[PDB]
C-alpha cells in the first residue's frame, strides 16, 4: 500500500512543521535496505 | 525342487491367465519364466542346452555388494 | 514451458538451497534466462539483480528463496509466481504472493502450488482447505493463530 | 569421462566441451547396494567376457561369439 | 597435370600488419608435351603441397576445384 | 526380431544450433609443435559477433576447411560443421573459377538459435 | 517403512517428527537429496570357477 | 539536487555486473607458447573495386611479360 511512502511523508511532516530534521534511525532487513536508500532518493531527496 | 504340475484343460479355457495371475501374485522379486516349447528348438546349440539355460534362469539369487567409488 | 509460450514471466520460491542449485542446473539444461537471488547473494548483488528483473523482461523466470523473498523484494514487474514448497507458514505465504502484487503491476496474477499426489504434501493441502473453507464460512476478519 | 570442469567454462567461447560441475564430497566414497542376479547370469560371467574398455576385452568378447554348451 | 618446374610464393601486404611476411597465392609452373602453362593457386595448397613432399621435376595431379594435390 | 521391429520408439532433444555467415577466421598453428590459436568472426543479418576456438573447434574447422565466402553452421554439442551454401566469390584464384555461382542469402535472426530434434 | 521411522513417529518428539517432515519434504523435491541414484553396474566374482 | 543526480547516476548503476572471470580468461591467454615462430591461415572478406581489378589484371600482364565485385574472399598464409 506504500508503507515506506508514508513512513517519507511522516518524516517529511516531521521536516516542514517541526524542523526536527534529527539523526532518526531506522532498523530493516539487509535486502530491503537499498531499495529504502532508493526510495529516500526518490520520494525526499534532501534527506541525508 | 523340480516339481512340476500339468493345468489341463480345453481352448480359451483360463491357463495363460492363471500362469500370468500366478506370476503377479508371486511378486516382482521372484524370477517367473514364460515359454513356447517353439523356443527350445534353437538353432546355434542344443535343444538340452537352451532347456537347462531355462532352468537355471529360473532359480534367483539375490547378493549383497560394496561399490568403492572415486 | 506453457508460460513462455504466453511469455509470462515467473517466480519459483522454495525453502531449500540445494534445491535452488538444483533449478540453477534445470534452467541451464533448458537454458531459460534466468537470475538467482537467496541469503548468500551479495547485498550490492541483491539490489542490481532486482532492478534489472524489474527493468529487463527477457529474465523469464527469477528464482528466490521463500522465506528471504518474504522481506520485501519489489517484484511486481513479474506477473507469475509459483510456490515449489511450503513452510505451512500462511503469513509468509501471503508475503511471498503480495511481492508481486503491489503498486505497478499491471498484469493479472496467478500463482500455482505443487503438491505431490497422495503424498504427506497432500493430507496437509486436504486438511488445510478444509480448515480455510470452515474459517472463512465463520469468520471472515483476516486474523489467525 | 563425466566432463569437463566448470572452472574452465570461460578457457574459450567456441568448442565442443561440455562443462560439469565439481563433484561434491570426497574423491573416495563407499556405498551397500544390492543386486539381483540368476544363475545364468553367473554361468554367462564365468565363460565368456562380457565387458571392458580395453582392447584385449574387446578381442576377448568379439571371439567366440556364439552360444556354446 | 605436369611435372613441376616453378615453385615461388608471391609476397603480399598483412591486412593485420605485425611485420611478418605474408603470401597470397602459391606458384607452380607445369610442363605437358606441346604445353606449358603457370598457375597461381590459393595458398591452402602449401598443406597439399607439404603432405605430397612434391619436389621440383616431380609429376603431380592436382584437382581443378577440390584444391586436392597427388 | 520381426516383431521388435514393428515397435517404434521417438525421442525428442532439444539442441541450440549457431547459423552465420562467415566474416573472417583466423588459425595460429606452431610449427612442430601441439598448440593451436584460433578465433573465428561469425555474422547474421541483425547481428555480428566473435568467437575464440578451442583445440576441438579448431580440429573440426580445419576439416572441414571452412572458407570465408562459406555461409555455415556450428553445433555446440555435436561439434559438425555443415557449409550451407557461398556468399560471394573466391576473389578469382586460377583455380576453382566458377564453381560457386550458387549463392546463399546470410541467415537472419538470433545468431544461437535452439531447435528441436527427434 | 523403516521400522526405526515408525518409532520416531511413535516417539511423539516435536523435533523428531519436524526433522521427518523435513526428510519427506527433501525426498519429494528431488531424490539427489536423499539419496543419489547409484550408477548402476555389474556384480564382480571375486574369482573365476 | 545532488540527491537527484545522484539518483539519475544509480539508474545508470544498473549497468553494473562482475566479470572478474575476465582474469581467468587473461591469465590463460599469456600461456601460448614463448617467442616461437607461428603459421596463421586468414581468409577474410575483402572489397573490390575497378581501379583494383584493373591493378590486379595489369600486374598479372607484368608477370607474364616476365615469363567491380562487391565482396570477395582472401586467403592469407603468414609465417612470424
Ligand atoms: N476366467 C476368466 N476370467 C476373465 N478373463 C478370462 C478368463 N479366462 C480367459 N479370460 C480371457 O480370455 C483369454 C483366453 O484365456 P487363455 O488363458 O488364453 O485360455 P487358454 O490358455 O486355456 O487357451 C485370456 O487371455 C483372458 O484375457
Ligand atoms: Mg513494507
Ligand atoms: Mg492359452
Amino acid at each position: 500500500l506504500g508503507k515506506t511512502i508514508q513512513t517519507i511523508s511522516l518524516l517529511a511532516y516531521l521536516a516542514c512543521e517541526k524542523e526536527n530534521w534529527g539523526p532518526h534511525l531506522i532498523v530493516v532487513p539487509t535486502s530491503v535496505l537499498l531499495n529504502w536508500e532508493m526510495e529516500f532518493k526518490r520520494f525526499a531527496p534532501g534527506f541525508k | 525342487s523340480g516339481r512340476a504340475i500339468l493345468l489341463a484343460g480345453g481352448p480359451s479355457t483360463g491357463k495363460t491367465a492363471l500362469a500370468l495371475a500366478i506370476s503377479q501374485e508371486l511378486g516382482p522379486k521372484v524370477p517367473f519364466c514364460p515359454l513356447v516349447g517353439s523356443e527350445l528348438y534353437s538353432v546355434e546349440v542344443k535343444k538340452t542346452e537352451t532347456l537347462m539355460e531355462n532352468f537355471r534362469r529360473a532359480i534367483g539369487l539375490r547378493i549383497k555388494e560394496t561399490k568403492e567409488v572415486y | 514451458q506453457q508460460l513462455k509460450d504466453n511469455g509470462h514471466r515467473a517466480l519459483i520460491f522454495t525453502q531449500m538451497t540445494k534445491v535452488l542449485d538444483v533449478l540453477e542446473q534445470f534452467l541451464n539444461y533448458h537454458g531459460y534466462l534466468y537470475m538467482r537471488l537467496d541469503g548468500a547473494t551479495k547485498i550490492e548483488d541483491r539490489q542490481i539483480l532486482t532492478e534489472r528483473f524489474n527493468t529487463d523482461s527477457r529474465i523469464t523466470v527469477f528464482i528466490l528463496s521463500s522465506r528471504s523473498g518474504g522481506l520485501g523484494i519489489n517484484l511486481t514487474g513479474a506477473d507469475t509466481v509459483i510456490f515449489y514448497d511450503s513452510d505451512w507458514n500462511p503469513a509468509m505465504d501471503k508475503q511471498c504472493q503480495d511481492r508481486c502484487h503491489r503498486i505497478g503491476q499491471t498484469r493479472d496474477v496467478h500463482i500455482y502450488r505443487f503438491v505431490s499426489e497422495h503424498t504427506i504434501e497432500s493430507n496437509i493441502l486436504k486438511k488445510a482447505n478444509q480448515k480455510r473453507q470452515l474459517d472463512n464460512v465463520v469468520i471472515q476478519e483476516g486474523d489467525f493463530t | 569421462r563425466v566432463g569437463r570442469s566448470d572452472a574452465y567454462a570461460t578457457e574459450f567461447d567456441l568448442e565442443t566441451e561440455e562443462y560439469v560441475p565439481l563433484p561434491k564430497g570426497e574423491v573416495h566414497k563407499k556405498k551397500e547396494i544390492v543386486q539381483d542376479v540368476t544363475l545364468h547370469d553367473l554361468d554367462v560371467a564365468n565363460a565368456r567376457p562380457q565387458g571392458g574398455q580395453d582392447v584385449i576385452s574387446m578381442m576377448g568378447q568379439l571371439l567366440k561369439p556364439k552360444k556354446t554348451e | 597435370e605436369g611435372e613441376v618446374t616453378e615453385l615461388t610464393p608471391e609476397d603480399a601486404e598483412n591486412p593485420l600488419g605485425g611485420y611478418g611476411k605474408t603470401i597470397s597465392h602459391v606458384i607452380v609452373g607445369l610442363k605437358s608435351a606441346k604445353g606449358t602453362k603457370t598457375l597461381r593457386l590459393d595458398p591452402t595448397i602449401y598443406e597439399s603441397i607439404q603432405r605430397e613432399k612434391v619436389s621440383i621435376g616431380d609429376v603431380i595431379y592436382i584437382e581443378a576445384n577440390t584444391g586436392a594435390v597427388k | 526380431q520381426a516383431f521388435r521391429k514393428s515397435i517404434g520408439i521417438k525421442i525428442k532433444e532439444e539442441t541450440e544450433l549457431i547459423e552465420g555467415e562467415v566474416v573472417e577466421i583466423q588459425i595460429d598453428r606452431s610449427i612442430t609443435g601441439g598448440h593451436k590459436q584460433g578465433k573465428l568472426t561469425i555474422k547474421t543479418t541483425d547481428m555480428e559477433t566473435i568467437y575464440e576456438l578451442g583445440n576441438k573447434m579448431i580440429d573440426g574447422l580445419t576439416k572441414e576447411k571452412v572458407l570465408a565466402g562459406d555461409v555455415i553452421s556450428i553445433d555446440k554439442a555435436s561439434g559438425k560443421i555443415t557449409k550451407l551454401g557461398r556468399s560471394f566469390a573466391r576473389s578469382r584464384d586460377y583455380d576453382a573459377m566458377g564453381a560457386d555461382t550458387r549463392f546463399v542469402q546470410c541467415p537472419e535472426g538470433e545468431l544461437q538459435k535452439r531447435k528441436t530434434v527427434v | 517403512s523403516r521400522a526405526q521411522t515408525k518409532a520416531t513417529l511413535a516417539s511423539g518428539n516435536f523435533m523428531s517428527i519436524v526433522n521427518c517432515l523435513m526428510q519427506l519434504r527433501k525426498v519429494c523435491n528431488h531424490p539427489n537429496l536423499f539419496e543419489v541414484r547409484p550408477i548402476l553396474t555389474s556384480f564382480v566374482l571375486e574369482h573365476c570357477v | 539536487k545532488l540527491n537527484i543526480l545522484s539518483l539519475d547516476k544509480f539508474k545508470e548503476q544498473e549497468v553494473w555486473k562482475k566479470e572478474n572471470r575476465l582474469a581467468l580468461q587473461k591469465r590463460q591467454k599469456q600461456k601460448f607458447q614463448p617467442n616461437e615462430t607461428i603459421l596463421q591461415f586468414l581468409s577474410t572478406a575483402w572489397l573490390m573495386t575497378p581501379a583494383m581489378e584493373l591493378e590486379d589484371r595489369k600486374y598479372w600482364q607484368e608477370q607474364l611479360n616476365k615469363r567491380p565485385e562487391q565482396l570477395t574472399s582472401r586467403n592469407f598464409v603468414t609465417l612470424y
